């Protein structure tokens, strides 16, 4: 059943969001004050700046797949209406 | 200690970017939903 | 030293655990707001 | 320089300690309530506990690679005492 | 909402273990260190 | 979209950052603390 | 006159032949003792 696509695709995109969200958080915190950058090195910033590019070319490519799906669900909802409606 | 004042600069102004690529595919995807209610 | 059952356990669990749709849009949306 | 080599593996070590630290404070506070454990989703946590394990796994193999060194420190000032100090 | 009270209890066994495993390794290496300054 | 180029720039600064043995020690120390 | 493949022979064996650290060590010991 496409309850089970869409639940699917839908469930990816949410971890991709979960995911980046929290990345950010904590990169944001990191740099909030030079007192909690100093918990923290120059070299994990770069693996973080890693970890997040990482999820936002992931996410970016789920949000322009949801594009893509909505682009189709009006395309054939536009079909059904000229066979019926017109 | 800490990194440049300005190399935050420019990781603030990347993730930013990161932001506004977000945000356009989301805005994107609102208009194709809003010309789906107005089609 | 690392008990490779538990840890196919834990994946197989969460994997049966299922998706309210309404929580999952719910989670995505918060998510959205909280940042965009 | 050994001292560029050491800051090296040191600096590593010190990446996936961070790395592991931060996952693992991040996965208690979703588990650590079911008010907290709402905003996630079960697909969340089986994608942390991968994340989490990876870094386990090469955390686990930085420490191993620490001890192979410190034994090569022992054998090598062994080495040295009974050349200069018998 | 959440997940098994029980589902709960293995990852923190999992989480431990992980814990243990890593503490073992400090353990021996920290014996090495003490080792040295015994030899 | 995304500029390539200040990425790059951005790794490049923080490889060049360098580390206070001293410092790094430190965080270690307090970081195994933290867990083990 | 004089054979060359004997010769790299020679070193090649020599080479090939192993150091006993343990030997090794105590020839050392043995010589700066018999020196300093």
């Amino acid at each position: 059943a496409p309850a089970d696509y869409f639940r699917v695709l839908v469930q990816q995109f949410e971890v991709q969001l979960q995911q980046y969200r929290q990345q950010i958080e904590e990169l944001e915190n990191h740099l909030a004050t030079q007192a909690n950058n100093s918990h923290i090195t120059p070299q994990d910033l770069s693996m973080a700046m890693q970890k997040i590019y990482q999820t936002f070319v992931a996410l970016a490519a789920q949000l322009q797949s949801i594009h893509e799906n909505v682009k189709v669900l009006k395309e054939q909802y536009l079909s059904y209406r000229k066979m019926f409606l017109g | 200690y800490y990194i440049d004042a300005d190399l935050l600069r420019e990781i603030k102004q990347h993730l930013k970017q990161q932001q506004e690529g977000l945000s356009h595919l989301i805005s994107i995807i609102k208009d194709d939903l809003e010309d789906i209610k107005l089609v």
